[PDB]
């Protein structure tokens, strides 16, 4: 079991991790962008 | 400092279960590492280790 979840975390969890930043910062911006003071 | 830990670990446990909130980080210096830090403990907490608990049932 430890074995299979160093395996995942650093293979899969690598990719999901990068795939996620981009779109939620740039999502959150454009969230950001619409509101206006 | 037991007193302390005692009442933080209630605290964080409560965090733990999604109810509550992080008012006593006011006495600490560089919060950004405390927030890095909780967040990465959450993370594992929820993503990593109760996933692999419901894989386990799964497969046996
Ligand atoms: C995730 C699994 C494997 C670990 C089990 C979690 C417990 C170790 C945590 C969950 C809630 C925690 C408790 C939350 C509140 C208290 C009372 C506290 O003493 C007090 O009465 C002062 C604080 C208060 O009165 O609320 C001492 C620790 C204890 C038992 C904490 C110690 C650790 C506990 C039992």
């Amino acid at each position: 079991y430890s074995i299979m979840i160093q395996k995942i975390l650093f293979k899969d969890l690598f990719r999901f991790l990068l795939v996620y930043l981009l779109f939620m910062i740039g999502y959150a911006s454009a969230l950001v962008s619409l509101l206006n003071p | 400092d037991s007193e302390t830990f005692s009442t933080f670990l209630l605290d964080l446990f409560k965090l733990t279960i999604g109810m509550g909130d992080l008012e006593m980080l006011s006495s600490t210096k560089y919060p950004v590492v405390f927030i890095i830090l909780l967040v990465t403990y959450i993370i594992l907490t929820f993503v990593l280790l109760l996933n692999m608990l419901i894989a386990l049932m799964g497969e046996t």
